[PDB]
């Protein structure tokens, strides 16, 4: 019983750490992509000129 | 001041009994460590009838929690409440019923039924002015109809001048659990009827209903059932613990609903029930309440009162709150409905204020009915229990733990007249 | 028997699907079932007699007069359906005990 | 706490306990060594102060060389040196050898280790017996060993695991004479007996995984998961748990009605499993289908009796019942009168595991049903015909009756066998 | 039918979208306000793990004041089967489900033994004397001192105490006499140590006790040894540790077991942050 509480309030932990881990991931992508296509609109840009 | 004594047994009242438990805990403002954690002086006034106090501050539930199979005591144990229930409060056996009658009341529930006899008259004596009793438990399974049955008729026997109250889980009509159901809750309707003042009937697949188009959920699994049914727990006994314009405690509702000592099968229901997108877009409103209440998808219980015809409603109001328009949207619903109501009891509605509302709401209600639309929940399955029965299968699990054949020959008698008296008074 | 019974020493088994199962079916709280227009449970505990007798039906926010509302007919500010939310009653008895 | 004692006897109930044993050591984490990586489990292995697990069950057989190889395996050191009982000669394919004189010099040796099993044990769930009726220890020894097991402890639940000979295909001349004789001791000795056959799982195999070419170790692999989602609400915590005294209780009517048919859905492979959706209703209708039958039967020429679900995973009670009020309204479907709620539902959380190197796959639900169905008189009705046929001429009587039994068993069971199957149509005949 | 999730809009998905947003809300809400429980468990991991330096010393004599390092040695012992290998060192330990839902460290606490080497925040404790204004004094061989340890918190300080056995007060597994961690000051704080032969301890007695050396303690007011368990285990929020209890070994000759062998460890005057180990 002791054990199986210990356990249940780890899994809560896990939650937690899942939720932190899930609301970082949307914003890293985002980034990444709109540093992506600002540096292939600045090399045509160039190129074109 | 007026304590009662809560008891449960089975999987099913385990886990109806840890949910009663949490809501209680919730509006007393008691945290799951066991102190007090509030910002009223109300919730202390009265907080002796379910709390006992201890070294510590500590106040712990005056409860006992059955069941012959070990495995739930350690679901709620190990629940987000599992460390207010006492130690000493589990009893428990070895092996479980699984499912029959026979052994749950004659066999392997007949040795523990003494060892949880001196737990509960342990709890009895400690109160000064005991109120009464309160069970909740399930018919479907082996422990909760067969040892839950036994525990009636032995504190009826200690205890005669008391109230008795219980909330039975009935068979659902079309989806069945269990096989052997019809035999296990047939058994235990006969013990029930001549040994309980108040019974309230709760079913899984009305509970459904209510989840699916008034609440509109996706998943509302057993522990959102288990929501719905213990807010109607803690509403019926709302006058005992906090004040109100107008006092009704259990056996002021007995007294007004049982005009007959063989009709008291009743049928609930929780009023102030939404869904999450309609939650800000609808005014809490007491004719609000009373549309809702009085309507069939709201009720509890897998019985149409259309086809039926009240016989006497109940209605326990919580909030600050005026009274005109209590009486009169519940007079008007008489004048209307005069069809569906009975003409030898005039002024069938009773009525009960509270001041204090349940812990995030406005306003509650709190709809307790007796109506002879509950004999088709009987008839349903006295005719599921006969068409077993003609072929006399499933029987050498009940004949061969010393029970005789007329014992099934008497509760189909006794059953059979139940709904004729209830026919004749229709 | 040789050929395909080998250790196998790799696999551990799942630990996490059971942990998520029990919470799906324990479901919803509370807050997110029944609770109503996200009210502190600070406000509402309040009594009657508390309000008419002991406060003297004492609230700032109302006028001491009503007026025809107009729009909708009968007077405006209404003392039944606008009662006091205040800090709850409260006496010597929690610092007593 | 509450733990069952697994018999496995005759070459069928080694091959079958060794893939069933691997599959609840790879379930509850436990190396071939014996010991955890560096309390569900309680219910198979007991705690050594040491650390190290091993088995509640006995391995019987009358020859060594299928044993030997489990002593020289990748599992020696798990299992019990003693827990491995073994023989010197074999029945070879007879009811008599293996009754009468070759079954009474291990039979001491089998219940003294029993007993000690049940020394060991605080709380006795019952005993799950897996042999096979054409093989000569599985149909003689196993006699004794249930006729002294009923003598030895009085209520103790059985739980039966038989391998039913094939209705066309088979490896022996005389399995109508060892499949006859052994009903006598499985009739009132047995509480309840799941049965299965080779050829089905062969069939299954071939449409359901996409290989042409099985084996009993890809057949044993089936038989263990089926006894794991059996076990599984005993050994996991779920909403609705199953004892072994529940489903025993609910899948019989009548003493003599104790043979129900094992179902298991899904059964599809990796490749299949990405692109195929698993819903709960799509895996309790194909346990339904005739096609995915275990048994070499069809339930639709006879009436279901009685039925039970064991749910494994991520399962909601809702779709259950949905699903179940789906089925309700198939008239293909049919029912005995009697019988108007004829389910019962068992759930437990954990997903069941894969081995790695096998054919099913990673799943995240499964459902295994339990049917008790009239369809069964026709198998009995071929068998008997076929024991009826090879004893006109009275052929293979004398490897019996040398040995030390009478001549008249063999009349007297045939009259049991044709009494049972009238019993049969009288239950399955409707008010 | 069939059923797609979150994004696609198809069937009951309003009432979905509107209690994800809901859920969404509500545990942002809880992380910006911060009771957040694996926020809570990293405030309290960050205040138990903090390292630090331990004194050195440098006559190899043991001095009041100084921060030093309870160490059970390692024994090739033949008693159980499955024990802890190794050095181990005594850590306070907290109760794991009160430390869960409370932040604030209850009294009195458990105290355990790791399988740790480095000086960490939980097993670092100061040599004191009960007389009290002692600088630079030696500390001898039967005579009085007392172990105070602040446990990563610069708020408070607690000693080592236990008491007489009775029906309501145990050890938590070994049923025997236990030790926990007080604020109070009383004798029941009193440690003594010994010489471990005991053919030279009177002799000896008397003597400055050396660094890094194999001594016994004692209790001073119940005269019982602080004993390791090797073989019992101890879940714990940091793992699985040997048990501590207050109990006198000896073998068939009358001579302590390796049990209630405890060493006192200094730090590394070329490292600080490392021990002489
Ligand atoms: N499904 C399955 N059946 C098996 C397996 N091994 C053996 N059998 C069955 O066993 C039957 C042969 O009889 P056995 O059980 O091997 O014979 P026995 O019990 O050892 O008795 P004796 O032959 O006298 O030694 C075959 O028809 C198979 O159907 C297996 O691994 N899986
Ligand atoms: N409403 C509700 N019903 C439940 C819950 N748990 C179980 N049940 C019902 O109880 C029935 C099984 O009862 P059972 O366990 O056999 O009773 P017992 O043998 O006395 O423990 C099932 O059909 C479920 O539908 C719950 O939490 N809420
Ligand atoms: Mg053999």
């Amino acid at each position: 019983v002791q054990r199986k509480q210990f356990l249940r309030l780890l899994q809560n932990e896990q939650f937690e750490l899942d939720m932190e881990e899930a609301i970082q991931k949307a914003e890293e992508n985002k980034r990444l992509k709109e540093l992506q296509l600002k540096q292939e609109e600045k090399l045509a840009m160039e190129l074109a000129k | 001041m007026r304590e009662i004594v809560h008891l449960q047994a089975g999987q099913c009242g385990n886990q109806i009994g840890a949910k009663f438990w949490e809501v209680i805990s919730d509006e007393h403002g008691i945290d799951p460590t066991g102190t007090y954690h509030g910002d009223s002086d109300l919730q202390l006034e009265r907080i002796n009838v379910y709390y006992n106090e201890a070294t510590g501050g500590k106040y712990v539930p005056r409860a006992v929690l059955v069941d012959l199979e070990p495995g739930t005591m350690d679901s709620v144990r190990s629940g987000p409440f599992g460390q207010i229930f006492r130690p000493d409060n589990f009893v428990f056996g070895q092996s479980g019923a699984g499912n029959n009658w026979a052994k749950g009341h004659y066999t392997e529930g007949a040795e523990l039924v003494d060892s949880v006899l001196d737990v509960v008259r342990k709890e009895a004596e400690s109160c000064d002015c005991l109120q009464g009793f309160q069970l909740t438990h399930s018919l479907g399974g082996g422990t909760g109809s067969g040892m839950g049955t036994l525990l009636i008729s032995k504190i009826r026997e200690e205890y005669p001048d008391r109230i008795m109250n219980t909330f039975s889980v009935v068979p659902s009509p079309k989806v069945s659990d269990t096989v052997v159901e019809p035999y296990n809750a047939t058994l235990s309707v006969h013990q029930l009827v001549e040994n309980t003042d108040e019974t309230y009937c709760i079913d899984n697949e009305a509970l459904y209903d209510i989840c699916f188009r008034t609440l509109k959920l996706t998943t509302p699994t057993y522990g959102d059932l288990n929501h719905l049914v213990s807010a109607t727990m803690s509403g019926v006994t709302t006058c005992l613990r906090f004040p109100g314009q107008l006092n009704a405690d259990l056996r002021k509702l007995a007294v007004n609903m049982v005009p007959f000592p063989r009709l008291h099968f009743f049928m609930p229901g929780f009023a102030p029930l939404t869904s999450r997108g309609s939650q800000q877009y609808r005014a809490l409103t007491v004719p609000e309440l009373t549309q809702q209440m009085f309507d069939a998808k709201n009720m509890m219980a897998a019985c149409d009162p259309r086809h039926g015809r009240y016989l006497t409603v109940a209605a326990v109001f919580r909030g600050r709150m005026s009274m005109k328009e209590v009486d009169e949207q519940m007079l008007n619903v008489q004048n209307k409905n005069s069809s569906y109501f009975v003409e030898w009891i005039p002024n069938n509605v009773k009525t009960a204020v509270c001041d204090i509302p349940p812990r995030g709401l406005k306003m509650s209600a709190t709809f307790i009915g007796n109506s002879t639309a509950i004999q088709e929940l009987f008839k349903r399955i006295s005719e599921q229990f006969t068409a077993m029965f003609r072929r006399k299968a499933f029987l050498h699990w009940y004949t061969g733990e010393g029970m005789d054949e007329m014992e099934f020959t008497e509760a189909e008698s006794n059953m059979n007249d139940l709904v004729s008296e209830y026919q004749q008074y229709q | 028997y040789r050929k395909e019974y080998i250790p196998f020493p790799d696999h551990r088994p799942d630990q996490i699907s059971r942990w998520y199962g029990k919470r799906k079916v324990e479901g919803l709280p509370y807050k997110h079932l029944i609770t109503h227009h996200q009210e502190p449970p600070h406000r509402y505990l309040i009594s009657t007699y508390d309000d008419h007798y002991n406060r003297h039906g004492y609230n700032p926010g109302l006028p001491p007069l009503r007026t025809w509302n107009g729009q909708k007919l009968l007077w405006l500010p209404e003392k039944s359906d606008f009662p006091l939310l205040a800090p709850p009653t409260n006496y010597g008895l929690y610092e007593q005990l | 706490m509450r733990e069952c004692i697994s018999i496995h006897v005759g070459q069928a109930g080694v091959q079958i306990g060794n893939a069933c044993w691997e599959l609840y050591c790879l379930e509850h984490g436990i190396q071939p060594d014996g010991q955890m990586p560096s309390d569900s489990f309680n219910t198979f292995f007991s705690e050594t102060g040491a650390g190290k697990h091993v088995p509640r069950a006995v391995f019987v057989d009358l020859e060594p060389t299928v044993i030997d190889e489990v002593r020289t395996g990748t599992y020696r050191q798990l299992f019990h040196p003693e827990q491995l009982i073994t023989g010197k000669e074999d029945a070879a394919n007879n009811y008599a050898r293996g009754h009468y004189t070759i079954g009474k010099e291990i039979i001491d040796l089998v219940l003294d280790r029993i007993r000690k099993l049940a020394d060991q044990c605080t709380g006795l769930q019952g005993f799950l017996v897996f042999h096979s009726f054409g093989g000569g220890t599985g149909s003689g020894f196993t006699s004794l060993l249930m006729e002294r097991l009923s003598v030895d402890y009085g209520k103790k639940s059985k739980l039966e695991f038989s391998i039913y000979p094939a209705p066309q295909v088979s490896t022996a001349v005389v399995e109508p004479y060892n499949s006859i004789l052994t009903t006598h001791t499985t009739l009132e000795h047995s509480d309840c007996a799941f049965m299965v056959d080779n050829e089905a799982i062969y069939d299954i195999c071939r449409r359901n995984l996409d290989i042409e070419r099985p084996t009993y170790t890809n057949l044993n692999r089936l038989i263990g998961q089926i006894v794991s989602s059996i076990t599984a609400s005993l050994r996991f915590d779920g909403a609705l748990n199953v004892d072994l005294t529940e489903f025993q209780t609910n899948l019989v009517p009548y003493p003599r009605i104790h043979f129900p048919l094992a179902t298991y859905a899904p059964v599809i492979s990796a490749e299949k499993a990405y692109h195929e959706q698993l819903s709960v209703a799509e895996i309790t209708n194909a346990c339904f289908e005739p096609a995915n039958q275990m048994v070499k039967c069809d339930p639709r020429h006879g009436k279901y009796m009685a039925c039970c679900l064991l749910y494994r995973g991520d399962v909601v009670p809702k779709d259950v019942n949905a699903a179940i009020a789906t089925i309700k309204t198939k008239r293909t479907i049919q029912f005995v009168d009697w019988c108007p709620t004829g389910f019962k539902v068992g759930i437990n959380y954990q997903p069941p595991t894969v081995v790695p190197g096998g054919d099913l796959a990673k799943v995240q639900r499964a459902v295994c049903m339990l049917s008790n169905t009239t369809a069964i008189a026709e198998a009995w009705a071929r068998l008997d015909h076929k024991f009826d046929l090879m004893y006109a001429k009275r052929a293979f009587v004398h490897w019996y009756v040398g040995e030390g039994m009478e001549e008249g068993e063999f009349s007297e069971a045939r009259e049991d066998m044709a009494a049972l199957e009238k019993d049969y149509e009288e239950v399955g005949v409707d008010s | 039918q069939n059923v797609y999730g979150p994004g696609v809009r198809i069937g009951n998905w309003n009432e979905d979208v509107y209690l994800e947003e809901e859920l969404m809300k509500d545990f942002l809400e809880k992380r910006d306000k911060g009771k957040l429980l694996i926020q809570r468990s990293r405030r309290l991991k960050q205040n138990l793990l903090r390292p630090m330096q331990l004194s050195v010393t440098e006559d190899g004599y043991i001095h009041y004041g100084d921060k030093v390092m309870l160490v059970n040695p390692d024994d090739p012992d033949t008693e159980a089967d499955v024990f802890l290998r190794g050095d181990l060192s005594l850590c306070m330990t907290p109760d794991e489900i009160q430390s869960h839902l409370k932040d604030e460290l209850e009294v009195p606490c458990g105290l355990s033994a790791v399988q740790a080497k480095t000086p960490i925040g939980r097993n670092t404790f100061i040599i004191l004397s009960v007389h009290r204004d002692a600088t630079g004094q030696v500390l001898r061989y039967g005579q009085d001192f007392c172990l105070g340890i602040t446990g990563g918190f610069d708020n408070k300080m607690l000693y080592l105490s236990s008491d007489h056995r009775t029906l309501l007060k145990s050890s938590k597994r070994s049923w025997l006499q236990e030790v926990y961690l007080t604020d109070e000051v009383s004798h029941v704080n009193c440690w003594q140590a010994a010489f471990p032969d005991p053919q030279l301890r009177l002799e000896y007695e008397g003597f400055p006790v050396p660094a890094n050396a194999k001594i016994l303690i004692n209790h001073c007011h119940t005269n019982r040894g602080l004993a390791a368990h090797r073989h019992l285990f101890l879940s714990t929020y940091f793992g699985k540790e040997a048990e501590v209890v207050a109990h006198t070994y000896l073998d068939s000759h009358r001579v302590e077991k390796p049990r209630n062998h405890w060493m006192l460890v200094t730090g590394n005057p070329r490292d600080a942050s490392s021990s002489m180990l």
